[PDB]
């Protein structure tokens, strides 16, 4: 729906895109 | 200063296909092969006559545009494209463009009008 | 090149292939080829000992790298094929159609057929050594009938888009197990005598001047002179 | 298309076409050289 | 180090220029065996029977080099003499079979006997019969004729080459 | 015609040259020579028929 | 003594130097080092984008001060707008490219000038040992996309030799007039004589349209075929038709403009000499000159030659209340 | 004024020496943190990607075997009716007399269609295409279908 | 040989005809048109699931750039490029044994190819039609004519067949002294 | 006095040796009283050094000129009134512009293949050139990727498919078939002489150049004493250069 | 057909009378009216010696003119003989027009005089088109000509064929009144560029530039070209470096420019109100007539180069 089929990979735990993710939000 | 580009390592920022700065030559046609014009006959002396003596079919009134013309040169150095900037409809464009190519070629516009 | 409202990936192999774990000799090939290979090739290594000129360096390895590279995959002493130009049939009309060959651009013409048209024999059909060659032309804006270069040859086929940095073919062992037998080319036991399409093809392309003057065993002798005489 | 020019023979009927096929001397010997161009 | 585009200067000087880039290191030596035969009996051929006082007058009486001219002696402007036969105007009657024989080599695709040059040979000296007794049978004309031999196969020795040499120094002899 | 162009022709030492597609035929037996890989013979995913 | 290209910069962004930029980019196959100067370094950033995107031949590279342009370039060349700017950044700024200019430089400038100024620059440029080309240029911004600018280069024979290939490369018809301010006297005399042709296709409408001719191009056609024929006429005559037949209708902004024609008709006449202490008198020109004063003092200054017809009569109004006055 | 509103909007600053991925993957000596994506992408596509099969090798047998050694024998049986026709349309198309619209060579072209359309030939077939061939005086390729016949 | 006939098509001795090399086209713009040599018949098969004979390739009518330049630069190298695709054998085969037809936009192609000479249509507009006269062609007929022994070896190198074996393969392919 | 010659164009393809030398010799006889344009199609060149010695010779100094293509002078085509291509002939002319020149197709009169002048005609005099080669103009175009309509995958605005998007600054050539509309159209056929062929001596080379002056003052003398008859004036005012030529 | 007449016979008049002789090829009639008969006779003799194609007629009234002929083209020396012979004249071509009748007239008259001949015509039925040449007398010999047709559409396009006899450039400016218009502003922008060219030049000998034959060659790539600067520069350079120096006496002078250019003012509305409604026209009139009264009248139109200030001096004293 809203999400992509790349979603799974992108916010993977331990992934270089979840953690930046993790630091965007959370500074 | 500074080069363009975050890089500054590269010649080109956003790396293109090489084949993409090669260059294009062209040739004209005229290069090849020249374009030469007939002097009018005795058979055709103005252009006026050569567009009567084209002139065979019903739907292709060929003797009604001796105005959209200047002079021998004139009929004879305009391609199909200026026909139709002059405002010439198909059929007729199409024969005065072949009977141009014909008398060209060595064929005077000799044929019999099929009106009657 | 990257586009700009869009994400990338990476390529973590090249082609779908089999594993060189899952056989011996497959083990063994590839020990054999990284034994033949180098690890890091530099501009001064025998694979680029082809750049005797410093323009052809200055060619190659400034702003058309990356065509020059994905001409051939493997290292090859080359960058493609030496260029070769055809004969014009006699037109028997004379000066009256001697113009209608030249043209504004270049004519390209491929060969199509049961015989041509392999992706799966593509380095094959493309082998100048042989005989049934998959024929291109290139007619010139001037007239002239010239050869297609190698990119011009592979542009026709589907697209092969890696590359190796490795493998030098003149690096491989040829002494200790890499022995070909002359032995093993006779066990298929070609004779002449048996099929005569090798002696055809050789009277296919032997001339045949010596038709005409076959009543001018009677063997070909050189003019004699009367007036030395 | 089998060219009629207006110097051929005309055929004065009102039932049918105004122009015959039957030629000039002239029209033959310029359709023969036209016919060897074409044979060579 | 590239230079600005002025004065239509042209992409490469030759149709096999860049193709020469194209051949590896033997057969550069492959056909440089072929082509550096070809130039240089062209280069040498307004001079063709020229003695060595007369080939040092050709440079004498032209002194002017702008040292882009090269030397006079090769490809003089001098006037021949019989001036020539049709074909031969640029080349000596020992390229023309030069020519022939490579002509066969390139249709034969490698070795092949030397009844498929017999009757070319024979026919340019049927056409050339002046040309044919100055020259048939001497050292010069036959080592020329055979020095396009180890083309076929560079990597021979000297037992495979002279035996099949061996076939056409006597048909260039007989 | 036909003689002038071939004195001509053989006079000219540029179309000397053979040329391949005007020479000869390359093939002219109904099958290649040699095996390209197809045909295949199985079927695969979304094809029901088979054979 | 680095077998190296050569590095040539633009100065100057704006009309016309923006498709030079581009001509030296397209055609330069890497011949060259190309440098592109601002007063705004997303100017030269936007240009470089410009140029790296639609695809060029040679490695660009965006200068914001005066004083790295000198230290890295070559050849300069300067296409500026005002003869102020150009006097800025040749003269009379601290970095400028005369007075700090190397030993072997060259540089060129195509903005339209004065004589004087000109002159300093040559001569200043002699001093330091550089050499300066004056070639103002002649045509549109979409004549200079088609690589046909109209230049009169004054300065050295040799240099003008060895620019030639530059100047080819945007510009077709280039000449070499002489010594240095001869390009500028000719620039001047070539304006003089479009504002004069202006002004004599001006009445020559007003007389069609007075005298009852609906169309105009066959009057082109005519006076093509005739002595009457100009450039500025072909030029023009749709657009003076559709001007006098529509009195109300307001001119469009071309890349011409009637005060730079009366800036550089202004550098005529401080260039021009005088006879006695007084101006040598020249009617049709003083005409256009009134014409042009008074289009401009309507604050319609920055649109196209053609609004000058709207101001013919009252550049006359002009001569009377000078007429008035005892 | 054309020219200032269409900026780069389209392309993008191309990858840089030994750079990553968007995901976050790099081209290393260990590729267990880095993954695949393609169970990700949808499973067929209507087309071909610019990156589908891109670089796809064949074996080397393919290019290494010989001219028609791939044809197993096939034992093409027939009707015995059709025999007879085969039979008499060939023996009719090797007699064909030379006029001016068939060569003597014909004779040995349709004895050689006939075994590689799998027929077995006759003795008529032989005998045929050796007088027709020495009806026009072509003794050699009546001795090719002499060593045709020794051949099969 | 209808009541009435097809006005918009017309051809010649009934359907269907003698087999033509045409280049047919497609339903779609000018600007993806491109055409397809094939051998068709005289009025085309519209009542089949065979609709062509044999398809001989695929001309593109309009230039591409040239991708190859920096391959190896030679002359006219830089210039644009037109695309085709050419069947050889089956041209032969069915120029050669079957006697086609040819149209003359596929003759002046493979006039550029250099299998056929120029079309009786492409003309030198500025060298006019010859003009011919018996005597002149007596006369150089018998200024120079050829044997007749080797006019007909050279017709039976050209049109019978041209690999006749020599004395010295005729001396191969007889048997030896365990035979002979 | 002013004359009636509204102007003179000189076509050419480079506008480097022929048309300079045309332009010098014209200028002088006619002591400078019509305004003759000398022009080509591609700029980027020099007047060869060759060109100026040989035109030294007679007194003519065309160093001052300058290579100038005739971009300013299409739109102007119908105000002049004389119009001269010098250009090559077709049956010599060569594409690579590096290799001496073919045979022309020979004839025969009352070893070379000669032909037979009934069988091949010669190109009647009688007739005019419509359109030479000399008769192209640059088009310069470029399609940018940066336009939406270019940079989608379904456009017909590059040479090419799957490689890129658009083309960067391609040059085409048209036509002007406007030669026609000029009062006095002739074409001057006369070989290349500003490119030297392969190996070839200075003096060779020059001498090329001395005989393309010869043809020059030949054409430029028939031309003048065409156009006395058409204008009706003197045109041929400086006549020390025509008495070395008759003599 | 139609009949053809053509009526007077004077330095311009003879050679259209030649070309419809050689250029009818015994397809439409000839006849030749002259001011005098002996003239007719004359040109009709030089007609017949030569050889002539087609019949040819001599008539010494215009009664015959125009019951004979369809077609009357008139090529006269002055309006004032054009005004004679088309409406002044009791048998008038015009005031006895039949039906159907096209009368040209190559003269080149007012506005107001082509307005009444095109009134008067419309009223008898005839066409009248007013057509003012432009040319040579030797390029009227060779076929080259400028006619600008006023008049009808379908009159001016059944009168190609006998236009495109003596002349190659035949333009249709629409209604009657606006061909005789065009060559009054043709010759008024031959006058303004002739002054802005000799200006031009002042200004390029006062600033010190020695090299004009390059100054030419750029100014023709500028905006500021004209045919006028490419025609006179070379007679302005000696005019301007030998100011002592006459010049030369040429086939147009002043007052043949000035003849044409006394019909414009008389053919403009007023231009009392504001005085001068025109100022490079009347700048460069004032000049021309400067270079009149002065001795150069006779001589080129390049005189105009040493009176420049002079026509500042009605400039300064009048106002
Ligand atoms: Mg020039």
């Amino acid at each position: 729906g809203g999400v992509p089929r790349i979603y799974y990979a992108w916010m993977r735990p331990g992934s270089f895109t979840r953690r930046r993710f993790e630091k965007m939000r959370n500074p | 200063d500074q080069t363009y580009g975050p890089h500054k390592s590269y010649k080109y920022t956003y790396m293109p296909d090489p084949r993409k700065l090669a260059p294009i030559e062209t040739t004209q046609r005229s290069e090849i092969v020249p374009q030469s014009i007939r002097p009018p006959t005795s058979y055709v002396p103005n252009h006026e006559t050569f567009l009567e003596r084209a002139d065979i079919h019903r739907l292709r009134p060929t003797s009604d545009f001796k105005a959209s013309f200047k002079d021998w040169n004139d009929l004879f150095t305009c391609d199909k494209r200026q026909l139709r900037v002059r405002g010439i409809p198909r059929m007729t464009r199409d024969a005065i463009r072949t009977a141009v190519q014909a008398f060209q070629n060595g064929n005077p516009p000799e044929r019999f009008d099929t009106k009657e | 090149a990257r586009k700009h409202g869009l994400f990338y990936g990476k390529m973590r192999f090249a082609e779908q292939k089999i594993t060189f774990y899952s056989d011996r000799f497959l083990f063994r090939d590839l020990v054999n080829r990284r034994e033949a290979s180098y690890a890091n090739v530099w501009e001064m290594d025998d694979p680029y000992r082809f750049l005797q000129t410093e323009q052809d360096y200055e060619d190659y390895w400034g702003d058309n790298y990356d065509v020059y590279r994905r001409m051939f995959p493997e290292m090859i002493g080359r960058t493609g094929e030496p260029v070769q130009q055809y004969g014009q049939m006699p037109i028997w009309a004379g000066p009256h159609r001697q113009h209608a060959n030249k043209s504004e651009h270049n004519w390209m013409f491929a060969e199509i057929g049961v015989n041509v048209g392999h992706e799966a024999l593509k380095k094959l059909e493309l082998d100048p050594t042989n005989e049934k060659r998959r024929r291109f032309v290139i007619r010139q804006p001037d007239g002239t009938l010239r050869s297609a270069k190698m990119s011009e040859m592979r542009a026709w086929y589907w697209k092969e888009e890696w590359a190796d940095f490795r493998f030098w073919a003149p690096q491989m062992e040829w002494g200790i197990e890499n022995t070909p037998s002359q032995e093993q080319y006779q066990e298929h036991v070609p004779d002449t005598t048996d099929a005569d399409f090798r002696k055809q093809r050789r009277i296919q392309s032997r001339p045949v001047k010596w038709f005409y003057e076959s009543h001018y065993e009677r063997e070909v002798r050189w003019p004699d002179v009367i007036n030395a005489a | 298309r089998q060219i009629r020019p207006y110097y051929n023979l005309p055929s004065k009927s009102e039932h049918g076409r105004k122009m015959t096929g039957f030629l000039t001397p002239y029209r033959h010997w310029m359709w023969k050289q036209n016919e060897l161009w074409r044979n060579v | 180090v590239a230079k600005l585009q002025h004065n239509s200067a042209p992409t490469t000087l030759n149709f096999y220029e860049k193709s020469f880039q194209q051949l590896s290191d033997v057969q550069q030596r492959q056909t440089g065996l072929l082509i550096g035969a070809a130039v240089g009996d062209a280069a040498a051929r307004a001079l063709d029977g020229y003695t060595a006082e007369e080939v040092a007058a050709v440079a004498a009486e032209s002194g002017s080099l702008q040292d882009e001219d090269e030397d006079p002696v090769v490809f003089a402007s001098v006037t021949p003499r019989e001036h020539k036969s049709g074909l031969l105007r640029h080349h000596s009657y020992t390229f023309y079979l030069f020519s022939q024989l490579l002509r066969v080599m390139a249709t034969s695709r490698g070795d092949f006997p030397v009844q498929y040059v017999k009757n070319e040979w024979v026919a340019t000296a049927r056409a050339h019969p002046d040309c044919f007794v100055r020259e048939h049978a001497s050292l010069l004309h036959v080592l020329c004729i055979t020095m396009q031999l180890p083309v076929i196969y560079p990597w021979a020795d000297d037992s495979t080459l002279r035996e099949y040499a061996s076939g056409f120094l006597e048909f260039l002899t007989e | 015609f036909r003689d002038v162009e071939e004195r001509r022709h053989s006079r000219d030492v540029v179309n000397e040259l053979p040329n391949p597609w005007y020479d000869y035929v390359a093939h002219a037996l109904p099958f290649p020579d040699r095996d390209a890989g197809y045909p295949d013979e199985y079927g695969d995913l979304g094809q029901w028929r088979a054979p | 003594a680095i077998k190296r290209s050569l590095n040539v910069g633009v100065v100057g962004m704006g009309n016309m130097g923006v498709p030079i930029a581009r001509n030296l980019g397209f055609k330069a196959r890497s011949a060259m080092y190309l440098q592109i100067h601002s007063r705004a370094l997303s100017k030269a950033k936007r240009v470089c984008d410009d140029l790296s995107v639609d695809g060029a031949t040679c490695a660009m590279r965006i200068h914001d001060r005066y004083s790295t342009m000198t230290k890295w370039c070559d050849v300069i060349v300067l296409a500026l707008a005002d003869v102020k700017a150009s006097r800025h950044a040749l003269l009379e700024d601290n970095e400028s490219l005369i007075m700090n200019a190397r030993k072997g430089q060259i540089i060129v400038d195509h903005t339209t000038v004065d004589a004087e100024t000109s002159r300093e620059c040559a001569h200043e440029a002699a001093r330091r040992g550089a050499y300066f080309l004056d070639a103002p240029m002649s045509g549109s911004p979409r004549a200079c996309f088609n690589g046909q600018l109209l230049l009169m280069v004054g300065g050295d024979a040799e240099t003008f030799q060895k620019m030639l290939p530059i100047f080819h490369m945007y510009a077709d018809n280039v000449f070499h007039m002489g010594e240095s301010g001869s390009g500028t006297a000719a620039k001047m005399i070539s304006q003089a004589l479009v504002a004069s042709h202006n002004a004599a296709a001006a009445e020559a409408l007003s007389m069609a349209h007075a005298l009852g001719i609906e169309d105009q191009s066959k009057l082109v056609q005519v006076l093509d075929a005739s002595w009457g024929s100009s450039t500025m006429l072909r030029r023009n005559a749709p657009l003076l038709q559709d001007l006098i037949r529509n009195p109300d209708k307001t001119p469009p902004t071309s890349a011409v403009s009637v005060d730079r024609l009366l800036s550089d008709l202004a550098h005529l006449d401080a260039s021009l000499p005088k006879r006695g202490g007084e101006d040598e008198p020249f009617p049709v020109f003083d005409a256009a000159l009134r014409s042009l004063a008074a289009a401009s003092d309507a604050g319609m200054g920055d649109r196209d030659l053609a609004s000058v017809v709207h101001y013919i009569e009252a550049g006359e109004a002009e001569l009377r209340n000078r007429t008035h006055v005892p | 004024k054309v020219d200032s509103f269409h900026a780069n909007t389209q392309y993008q600053h191309a990858w840089p020496l030994l750079s990553h991925d968007d995901l976050g993957n790099s081209d290393q000596s260990n590729n267990t943190k880095n993954i695949m994506y393609s169970m990700y992408m949808p499973k067929r596509n209507k087309g071909t990607a610019p990156w589908f099969r891109g670089a796809d090798t064949y074996s080397v047998k393919y290019c290494e075997q010989g001219r028609y050694e791939y044809q197993r024998y096939l034992m093409i049986n027939r009707f015995p009716s059709e025999y007879k026709k085969h039979f008499l349309s060939f023996l009719s198309n090797i007699r064909m007399s030379s006029g001016s619209a068939t060569i003597p060579q014909e004779a040995l072209h349709w004895l050689l269609r006939m075994i590689v359309d799998n027929f077995n030939p006759q003795h008529v077939h032989y005998i045929a295409a050796m007088k027709t061939l020495q009806s026009a005086g072509e003794l050699d390729m009546a001795r090719d279908v002499w060593k045709i016949m020794e051949r099969q | 040989a209808r009541a009435v006939i097809k006005r918009r098509s017309p051809q010649l001795w009934g359907a269907p005809g003698a087999p033509i090399i045409r280049m047919r086209g497609h339903h779609v713009v000018w600007k993806f048109q491109s055409y397809d040599l094939v051998v068709e018949h005289t009025h085309k098969r519209r009542n089949s699931d065979i609709r062509l004979l044999h398809y001989l390739g695929k001309h593109c009518p309009h230039p591409q750039k040239s991708l190859w330049s920096p391959d190896t630069p030679v002359a006219q190298d830089r210039h644009l490029f037109m695309l085709t695709t050419v069947d050889i054998d089956a041209f032969k085969y069915w120029f050669g044994v079957k006697r086609c037809r040819l149209s003359m936009k596929p003759w002046a192609l493979l006039a550029k190819a250099g299998l056929l000479p120029p079309s009786l249509t492409q003309n030198s507009k500025i060298m006019p039609k010859p003009l011919f006269d018996k005597e002149s062609l007596m006369r150089y007929y018998l200024a120079n004519r050829k044997d007749e022994d080797v006019m007909a070896r050279e017709k039976y190198l050209n049109y019978e067949n041209s690999m006749v074996k020599t004395e010295e393969e005729r001396a191969a392919e007889r048997p030896v002294a365990p035979y002979l | 006095m002013s004359t009636s010659s509204r102007g003179i164009l000189i076509a050419g393809l480079t506008n480097r040796a022929r048309t300079q030398m045309a332009e010098g010799i014209l200028r002088r006889l006619t002591a400078g009283t019509i305004f003759i344009k000398s022009g080509g199609v591609h700029h980027e060149s020099t007047i060869h050094p060759l060109a100026v010695k040989v035109m030294k010779d007679i007194g003519i100094d065309i160093s001052k000129q300058s290579v100038t293509s005739l971009e300013a002078a299409r739109r102007q085509q119908n105000t002049y009134d004389v119009y001269i291509s010098i250009d090559c002939s077709y049956e010599r002319r060569t594409l690579d512009k590096s290799q001496p020149p073919r045979a022309e197709v020979r004839r025969r009169e009352s070893d070379p293949v000669r032909y037979d002048p009934l069988l091949v005609p010669r190109t009647p005099s009688h007739w005019s050139v419509g359109v030479d080669a000399t008769d192209v103009r640059r088009r310069w175009q470029i399609w940018s990727p940066r336009d939406p309509s270019i940079f989608h995958e379904t456009s017909t605005r590059k040479f090419q498919d799957h490689l890129y998007e658009g083309e960067p600054l391609f040059m085409q050539l048209r036509q002007c078939p406007w030669r026609t509309q000029a009062k006095v159209s002739e074409r001057w056929e006369m070989d290349e002489v500003a490119i030297r062929y392969p190996v070839e001596r200075h003096s060779a080379h020059e001498l090329r150049f001395v005989q393309a002056r010869e043809q020059l003052l030949q054409r430029s003398f028939d031309l003048l004493t065409k156009l006395e008859k058409h204008y009706g004036e003197r045109l041929l005012l400086d006549r020390a250069l025509l008495e070395e030529f008759i003599s």
